């Protein structure tokens, strides 16, 4: 009817997310959002279709499918695929009804999972209280802080309206070097200055942008006072269910594993199995560990030398070690678990998997969370959006596979939990795709390398930190920020391009040091020569050290063996940010120590 | 006014100096302000602020944005009687020198260089994750407790760590700027303010009775606030605060004198509610 531009915003994204103790939380509160989008975006496509949703690109988004189409389809939808930001044209009498709409669909899809959390909690002791108590669990205090976590945002802008092209820019604050020419070039496309707003498009999109941050935090600070009460064990935030009534002791005993949850995470603990009867899927690693474990197929050959015993010899101290022939609990794999969460029952399986440990080496502990982003009418617009859906839905889909986890691809941004000799590979790719996928376009990302023990809302932190404060802060972006976290405590971190990947991959310097401890004292007196700028130069210093640790079989060998290092030193450095030289090779050699470390990489 | 420095040494911050005055005044018997069984004293801490070698700091405004080595700021846009921020970048998080934010708070600060940016040192410990900050300046308005000659007799003061004390009585420079009239003013909460933002403006207009047209509040996520309820053995109920750094942004119908500071929201007499005054063009 009468064009109407409408942005749609959801928040909190990244604080939900962190607030997980479980990689099936983290995966659960991402999945969560892409289908609070959805319930949002369904609003629009009853009354106009998938036609006027320019931004994601509903298409083939397996959520649209599966709940809209209602056609069959696999373990696809298990990955979130939908943005927390939407663009759609609706009919401006309709915006405002709109608005409501969504905010309701959203505020009672929720209610409606909490309430079905609640009756699974109690039919499933997750949460051990009287038939009687378990109605005060719907009381208004909970629905409360259910129904005003989320903030839905709605804002629109008439298109068909006239309006000075120069003094509406000027206004809004978008007066760039760009802009003012990009105007200028619309203005000679039509002898006029005074044009319908959907003439200015990509500026429009902007300024409906900034009313949309205008209308988050005039929305988001509404919240309601919460009652006096023991905080929730998983985010520390919102009251706990029933605590309220009970003294910290008294409360947890109530709880599975003790772990009181609020209204927000007991729909995340639920969830998951809502997933799972409404479409029978459910991610095929459960926990951080189970990615671990894929670091060179270690759990599988493990499972094919020393399961059936494990499993056996675990049954002997407790049934309940077990469930279906398997390990109920993936970290039972390790032995400190043993000493730790019939004493002499157990001495056994401890050294059963110590002598395993020699025979095919120790096991993984460490893993990688690997976030991207991308660096910086209608109906073009419209393409971009299915260009990126697509490579979202399909390519970025198709080089993770099934080594490790994919949870999030909307579109130029990901999130993914994987085994560490899988890492770099895949964010490699990842980015590869995103260079085919528009024969340019950048791509920053952040690797954080963590052992399983790491509290995960702290790794996930870190993980963005490395994003946004690390890789985006590199002028030119294009960068991906690698960290490493061990368990100690020690960080490192290392900023590098995308293909320092590929040509330390292939290069004799990598196969020289995965078969020296010579490569780890060459890192070590490399670094300690740019602490500070070498008197005797960078070049110099290099080729000193190079001759210093490296060598062959013979004469001849090694001084084409020290040739080629070198050679490949000064290639890598061409790949390593940094504002000069001697900060290039601390950049370089700190990247060499982290895939050096025997711990992370046994 | 008073201040108080102190200098600490192996809830929130704001009702911790709060509670270790109350503390303080409870057992030597000055409980006439300590305020037993109650949410607030009966002194009011008008605000906290930390500090470093460098002197005070404060929380880099939310509307200013790094671009590449600067850290640029954005002034309101406008769009359809709207007023807006137009989208210029992510908001990158520091501290800035008191210096600095009055030079902002006057209008006169168009960009700050990146190595003027502070950016305040952790430390681990076990885990626990603490700041290192060097110093704590808090402002109290004493009504008749004897506040000052009290922590006058005192060097050392609970924080359970122990911090020095240093009782300063002369009300800050900050808090005795002279900003003009006008109609375009803005509020820097210099502490977590507790409250809904139409409720905030509302208690600014009948406050400085004035009329406000339009108000942008540029801010971040919410801080949640928790506290110990003594008396219940429980902790107190979550309150969503706008954290310390967000500017409201404010258009009023006739002009009016900014006031160089002014407290809103709940919990006052905790800290809360510090909003700096200052002006934009
Ligand atoms: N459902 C989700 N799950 C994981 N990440 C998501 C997500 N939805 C959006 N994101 C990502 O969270 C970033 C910070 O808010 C967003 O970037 P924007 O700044 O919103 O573009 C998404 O990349
Ligand atoms: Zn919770």
């Amino acid at each position: 009817k009468d064009p109407t531009l409408l942005r749609i915003k959801i928040v909190p994204v990244q604080p939900f997310i962190a607030n997980s103790r479980k990689q099936l939380d983290l995966w659960a509160s991402s999945h969560l959002l892409s289908m609070l989008m959805y319930k949002a975006l369904e609003v629009i496509v009853d009354k106009f279709g998938p036609e006027h949703v320019i931004y994601p690109s509903l298409r083939d988004q397996p959520f649209f499918l599966k709940f809209y189409l209602g056609e069959n389809i696999g373990d696809e939808i298990l990955v979130a695929n939908l943005p927390n930001k939407a663009l759609a044209i609706v009919s401006g009498k309709e915006a405002e009804k709109i608005e409501e709409e969504i905010k309701k669909r959203i505020r009672d899809f929720l209610l409606q999972l909490y309430r079905e959390a609640v009756d699974w909690a109690v039919e499933n002791g997750v949460v051990k209280v009287d038939r009687s108590e378990k109605d005060s669990m719907l009381k208004e205090a909970y629905l409360k802080i259910v129904r005003e976590y989320f903030t839905v945002s709605i804002t629109w802008v008439s298109l068909s309206e006239k309006e000075d092209i120069y003094q509406v820019t000027e206004n809004a604050g978008l007066s760039d070097e760009d802009v003012k020419k990009w105007l200028k070039f619309a203005e000679k496309k039509e002898n006029s200055r005074v044009l319908e707003r959907i003439a200015i498009y990509p500026l429009l999109v902007k300024i409906l942008d900034s009313l949309g941050e205008r209308k988050v935090t005039e929305e988001r600070f509404e919240k309601s006072e919460q009652l006096k009460g023991w905080k929730c064990h998983v985010c520390g935030e919102n009251l706990a269910i029933f605590g309220d009534m009970y003294d910290h002791d008294n409360l947890k005993s109530l709880w599975l594993d003790e772990e009181p949850l609020c209204p927000m995470c007991l729909i995340k603990r639920y969830y998951p199995v809502w997933i799972r009867s409404k479409t029978g899927q459910k991610i095929r690693f459960e926990s951080v560990v189970d990615v671990a474990l894929l670091y060179k197929n270690w759990r599988k050959i493990f499972d094919e030398k020393y399961g059936k015993d494990l499993v056996s010899k675990a049954r002997e101290v407790s049934e309940d070690f077990v469930k279906d022939n398997m390990l109920v609990d993936s970290d039972l794999y390790y032995s400190s678990t043993w000493e730790s969460g019939d004493e002499e029952k157990v001495k056994e399986v401890v050294d059963f998997l110590n002598a395993a440990y020699k025979e095919i080496g120790n096991p993984p502990k460490y893993y990688a969370i690997l976030v991207m982003d991308g660096d910086d009418t209608p109906q073009v617009h419209v393409a971009i959006s299915q260009a990126l859906a697509n490579f979202s839905i399909r390519e970025v889909r198709s080089v993770v596979k099934d080594e490790g986890l994919l949870i999030y691809a909307g579109g130029d941004d990901v999130l993914a939990i994987l085994p560490v000799d899988k890492a770099l590979e895949v964010a490699y790719k990842i980015r590869k795709e995103f260079g085919k996928s528009f024969e340019g376009w950048k791509l920053s990302a952040g690797i954080l390398i963590v052992h399983y023990k790491h509290p995960l809302y702290d790794a996930l932190e870190k993980a963005r930190d490395l994003l946004n404060n690390k890789a985006k802060n590199v002028p030119g972006k294009d960068t991906l920020a690698i960290g490493l976290l061990k368990r100690s405590g020690s960080y490192y971190i290392s900023l590098v391009g995308w293909e320092l990947i590929r040509v330390f991959y292939n290069s004799e310097l990598r196969k020289k040091l995965l078969e020296e401890g010579v490569g780890k004292r060459f890192i070590y007196h490399v670094l300690r020569e740019v602490d500070t700028w070498p008197k005797v130069g960078i070049d110099e210093m290099l080729k000193f050290e190079v001759i210093r640790h490296i060598r062959g079989r013979n004469k001849e060998e090694t001084k084409e063996l020290r040739e080629k290092i070198y050679g490949e030193i000064k290639d890598l450095l061409e790949h390593v940010r940094g504002n000069n030289e001697v900060e290039k090779v601390r950049g370089l050699f700190t990247f060499l120590k982290i895939i050096t470390d025997a711990e992370v990489f046994p | 006014m008073i201040e108080v420095t102190f200098t600490p040494y192996d809830i929130p911050l704001p009702q911790t100096v709060a509670g270790a005055i109350r503390t303080l005044l409870f057992y030597k018997g000055l409980k006439n302000c300590v305020g037993v069984g109650e949410e607030e004293p009966e002194f009011t801490l008008v605000g906290i602020a930390i500090g470093t070698e460098k002197g005070r700091i404060y929380p880099l405004p939310f509307n200013i944005i790094k671009s590449e080595k600067f850290y640029k700021v954005v002034n309101p846009g406008r769009f359809l009687g709207k007023l807006i921020l137009p989208p210029k970048g992510k908001y990158k998080s520091g501290y800035v020198t008191e210096s600095i934010l009055e030079k902002y708070l006057k209008g006169e600060l168009k960009e700050v260089e990146e190595n003027k940016v502070i950016r305040i040192e952790k430390e681990k410990r076990i885990t626990v994750e603490f700041l290192r900050i060097e110093k704590i300046y808090a402002w109290i308005e004493d009504p008749g407790c004897g506040i000052k000659d009290i922590l006058s007799s005192y060097e050392f003061l609970t924080l359970s760590r122990v911090a020095f004390v240093e009782v300063d009585d002369k009300t800050p420079d900050i808090f005795n700027r002279e900003l003009g009239s006008t109609k375009k003013a803005l509020f820097y909460f210099s502490t977590p303010t507790i409250g809904k933002v139409g409720e905030i403006v509302q208690e600014l207009e009948k406050r400085l009775n004035a009329k406000i047209d339009d108000y942008l509040l540029v801010s971040s996520r919410p801080t949640a606030i928790s506290g110990w309820d003594m008396h219940e053995k429980k902790p107190k109920g979550t309150k969503f605060a706008i954290p310390p750094g967000s500017v409201l942004f404010v258009e009023f119908k006739e002009e009016v004198e900014v006031p160089p500071y002014i407290k809103l929201g709940k919990l006052k007499k905790l800290g809360y509610g510090l909003a700096l005054g200052g002006i934009w063009e």
